RNA sequence: AAGGUAAGUAU
RNA sequence: ACUCUGGUUUCUCUUCAGAUCGCAUAAAUCUUUCGCCUUUUACUAAAGAUUUCCGUGGAGAGGAACAACUCUGAGUC
């Protein structure tokens, strides 16, 4: 426990730097200065009762939002069917990951709140409620089980954990009894209360999009745009207000252009303008280049043990297939244009030495097929 | 039915007789209002502003730092649709609808040639050298 | 890049998809200039001729036609409806949401079967149908 | 002494009147209103030019001729274009397209030029494998750059001393070089294993990567 | 959290 | 020993952050690797870069409250 709480703290001295360099807008002091709301003095145990009953009224609405009454939350901010719900029913009623951990917020919030009270009502001494804050701050996990509504979550209760096994350690160190009475429930409230501090940004978002009315793209979007592109730079050059038929038929162009790339056959198109040739070539340049990029990348992606799809891998293969034609294709032309590689009599002692070879061996040249064979 | 107007006073929703696709519950939505949420609107506008400057300003710096490493997409082409007007009206209106250097070679057919003859000369030497008919 | 009909109007798209006869009338809500939408555009493209005979689609912008993203909840990219026949197909894919597919298809190929099974199953009147493809599972490794 | 011997031997003069025209996206009305501006009006760059800086014209996208391998062997007046071409540059990265104009003034005794065949495009940097095609013999660049430079440019008749070619991809890619004694002109391969290669053997074939000339 | 609504038929 | 010297509590408002903003410490998104791997909610765990978020200081401004008590240095004292 000792090491994994000195990790953390290492790991929170590691990233310290504040950029933020703000403007000092109190927006708390300006929702204090709002009409909508306004000031006074109460306890601090009303307030909780307050906050727990608008809790209550908050998960309330966005539970019978739909007027669906098959989940009911109770008063202990426990959701509960009213009857054996159907699968279709149990479809229509959910909720996200992020309500489970406003719930469970809430629940913790409403519980502490409910032990105050009903230790300020008489019941248990104030020694035990030092000891069940203690606990709770530290059991929190095993309380709500934050697991599945956040994971990481796992790592606050898991270090409170730690936190207490040290508390509880000295606590019980020497004539005190090594039962369950320990109450330091401070150091695992302030880790409780980072956490929410943290938290409360997403809850905050999503409860304002409740609130409001509104509640593999990268070469595809790279070949949408060349293509949207152009097709946006023809319609400008070639006037829509007098010509229409004929623009669409120039896409036609455009992707025969593109094969006429890919396949690596010549492409001569003497009834299209001069202009729009050289737009259609820098079209296709740009493409080309673009396409055998990605193409020997995702080929990289696969050989260095990267996941990837079935039709993905098949692109890929074809896009290789592609290149290496091509890349055949000038490699041939260039050993005709260049001539053979093998140096003037440099073959020729090769030949020598393989024919001493074989007349030192003294074997009998195999001759062609006869009309005579064994089998 | 593309091209056509909408007529006016029957609600889509209604008048098509659909039914609610309910998918999921909190995944939708489902004057004096309008009043609050101008304040609350300009509540979160007050807290926002806290550090709108700044990150405003950094990611401007970001983007025209982007901008000079790749520009946008037609900005590779600028001058070609600056000089695309210049083709004539009767160019692109017949546009069809349907879809110095010697002979490198002769380097290649000379070397080649020599290494034959080489070739051909060394088989002098090879006694055991045959041939087929 | 984008050349599909598009609903300019709202109400359009409902007598679009009232006036079919014998036709999966396949309606793609969404954006055009989202990118993963830019992809199953061009997807959607690339099947029209092909399949022109019994499937057409019809795009159509959310905010041109919002009244709509209510009646299905439409608030997700790439959302495509076959709404054919004048009924919301129950398209099982292995997925939660059976009646919406709000996602690019990876192949061409495999859209075209969809829209066929599609097809075959409106026609043989029933309103729910599976996938032969289940896609639980993205196939990722 | 300012002027280095290193720098005043490749010194040179380029008196580029650039102009910094408007750009593409403005219209024809914009276009006037910057004219009156004076925004395009050419302004003398007077720019030292080390040395010369030739681009080569654009790769084949598609091969017409031989679909195996097109070559666009480009003239050696190409580089001799840069006392017009280059005047009528209208061309810049920049959103405002500007007309460089160049006009290379003072043509130093040593003439240093760079084919720059690579270049980066939008996702890798390729190389144009267009051939030279560059003689060895007497240039009139000078004197087109400036017709009455040529009574100061007398011995306007320069040979490429040394050219340097690049040779296999632009990833892993090397370099093989030929010079010529000055007088002797033995124009001999600096490759220590083709220590002797006077015949060009195709030597403009090859994307030369510099060329270094002198007036004599 | 989920990846677990059969559809059909008129009320 | 003589003349001028002149508040601190506060409330807000607008800026700038140097300063371990904070002798405390969260969260979100994106990016590269690691366990990855069964789709997203997610993760594991580190790095990198942002953002929100709890807070704070400097500086300036405007009212209230002690504004009349001066504190205090200067004024050869
Ligand atoms: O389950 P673990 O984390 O291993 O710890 C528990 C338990 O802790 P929780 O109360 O958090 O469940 C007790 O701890 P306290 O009751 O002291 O808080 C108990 O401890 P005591 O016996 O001192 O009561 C005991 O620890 P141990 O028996 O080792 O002292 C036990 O641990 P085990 O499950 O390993 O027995």
């Amino acid at each position: 426990s000792y090491q994994k709480l000195l990790k953390y703290y290492v790991l929170n001295a590691l990233k310290h730097r504040p950029p933020k360099a703000q403007k000092k807008r109190y927006l708390f002091r300006s929702f204090k200065a709002t009409k909508f709301f306004q000031s006074t003095k109460l306890d601090w145990v009303e307030v909780g009762l307050q906050v727990c009953r608008q809790g209550y009224n908050m998960l309330n609405l966005l539970i019978h939002r739909k007027n669906l009454n098959y989940l009911h939350l109770d008063y202990n901010f426990n959701l509960k069917p009213v009857k054996t719900l159907t699968t279709k029913e149990r479809k229509k009623s959910r909720f996200g990951n992020a309500f489970h951990l406003c719930r469970e917020v809430l629940r913790l919030t409403k519980l502490v709140v409910d032990s105050h009270v009903q230790y300020r009502l008489g019941n248990v001494d104030a020694f035990q409620l030092a000891d069940g804050l203690q606990y709770i701050f530290a059991h929190v996990g095993q309380l709500t089980g934050m697991y599945r509504y956040k994971y990481k979550l796992m790592r606050q209760i898991r270090m409170c954990k730690d936190l207490k096994h040290l508390i509880y350690y000295r606590f019980n160190t020497g004539p005190v009894g090594k039962g369950p009475g320990c109450g330091f429930w401070a150091a695992g409230w302030r880790v409780w209360l980072f956490f929410m501090r943290g938290i409360t940004p997403l809850l905050e978002r999503w409860l304002g999009n409740l609130l409001a009315r509104q509640f593999q793209r990268v070469e595809s979007h790279f070949d949408l745009e060349l293509r949207a592109a152009v097709m946006h730079d023809i319609l400008d050059m070639m006037p829509e207000g007098i010509k229409q038929n004929k623009a669409r038929t120039i896409l036609q162009h455009l992707s025969e252009a593109w094969r006429c790339w890919k396949a690596n056959i010549p492409w001569k198109v003497p009834g299209l303008p001069t202009p729009i040739e050289n737009m259609i070539l820098r079209y296709v340049k740009a493409k080309a280049d673009w396409w055998t990029n990605t193409a020997h990348y995702n080929r990289e992606r696969i050989r260095r043990g990267a996941t990837v799809d079935k039709t993905v891998c098949k692109k890929n293969l074809g896009r290789l297939t592609r290149l290496y034609l091509k890349a055949e294709q000038e490699r041939q032309h260039n050993y005709l244009k260049d001539g053979p590689y093998i140096t003037a009599e440099e073959a020729v002692a090769v030949y020598t030495t393989t024919v001493h070879w074989l007349e030192s061996r003294r074997f009998s040249p195999i001759p062609f097929p006869p009309l005579s064979y064994k089998h | 039915f593309l091209g056509m107007p909408a007529p006016l006073g029957y609600v889509p929703g209604l008048g098509r007789g659909a039914t609610g696709f309910t998918t999921r519950s909190d995944i939708g939505p489902a004057k004096d209002d309008e009043e609050a949420d101008a304040i609350y609107a300009a509540l979160d506008k007050r807290m926002d502003e806290r550090r709108k400057e700044r990150r405003e300003q950094r990611e401007k710096e970001e983007i025209e730092k982007y901008r000079m490493e790749r520009p946008k997409i037609q900005q590779q082409f600028s001058d070609l649709k600056r000089k695309l007007a210049e083709v004539t009206e009767e160019e692109w209106l017949s546009i069809p609808e349907v879809g110095g250097e010697l002979d490198m070679r002769k380097i290649g057919q000379a070397r080649n040639t020599l290494m034959d003859m080489r070739l051909s000369q060394v088989s002098d030497s090879v006694s055991g050298q045959t041939v087929v008919d | 890049s984008y050349m599909l009909p598009h609903l300019h109007n709202g109400w359009q798209v409902d007598q679009a998809i009232l006036s079919e006869e014998d036709r999966v009338v396949v309606i793609r809500f969404g954006h055009d200039w989202d990118p993963t939408c830019m992809k199953m555009d061009e997807v959607l493209y690339s099947i029209a001729e092909k399949v022109k005979n019994f499937a057409v689609i019809y795009l159509v912008d959310i905010t041109e036609v919002p009244d709509f993203n209510k009646m299905y909840e439409l608030y997700d990219p790439c959302t495509v409806m076959f709404f054919f026949r004048n009924k919301h197909i129950m398209i099982d894919l292995g997925t939660g949401n059976n009646n919406k597919i709000n996602w690019a298809m990876e192949d061409k190929q495999e859209m075209v079967d969809i829209i066929e099974t599609v097809y075959r199953g409106a026609r043989k009147g029933r309103g729910l149908v599976v996938s032969p493809k289940d896609y639980s599972t993205k196939y990722r490794y | 002494k300012k002027k280095t011997i290193v720098t005043d031997v490749f010194q040179g003069s380029m008196r580029i009147f650039t102009k910094k025209l408007p750009h593409p996206d403005l219209p024809a009305e914009e276009k006037e209103q910057l004219l009156h501006n004076d925004e395009y009006q050419e302004t003398m760059v007077e720019s030292t030019f080390m040395y010369l800086t030739l681009d080569l014209p654009t790769a084949p996208l598609y091969k017409d001729e031989k679909e195996q391998l097109i070559i666009p062997q480009v003239p050696l007046f190409n580089i001799l274009a840069k006392f017009n071409g280059i005047t009528e540059k209208e061309y810049k990265t920049y959103k405002e397209n500007f007309l460089k104009r160049f006009q290379l003034t003072k043509l130093p005794p040593y003439l240093i030029f760079c084919i720059k065949r690579f270049t980066k495009n939008n996702f890798f940097v390729e190389k144009n494998p267009t051939i030279v095609n560059f003689p060895i013999t007497n240039v009139d660049l000078r004197e087109y750059l400036s017709e009455e430079v040529q009574a100061v440019h007398k011995n306007t008749t320069y040979d490429l001393i040394a050219n340097i070619v690049h040779d296999g991809k632009p990833s892993e890619g090397s370099y093989r070089i030929h010079v010529l004694h000055h007088g002797t002109g033995k124009w001999y391969e600096l490759q220590d294993l083709q220590v002797t290669d006077i015949l060009p053997q195709m030597i403009t074939l090859s994307e030369a990567y510099i060329q270094i000339w002198k007036r004599r």
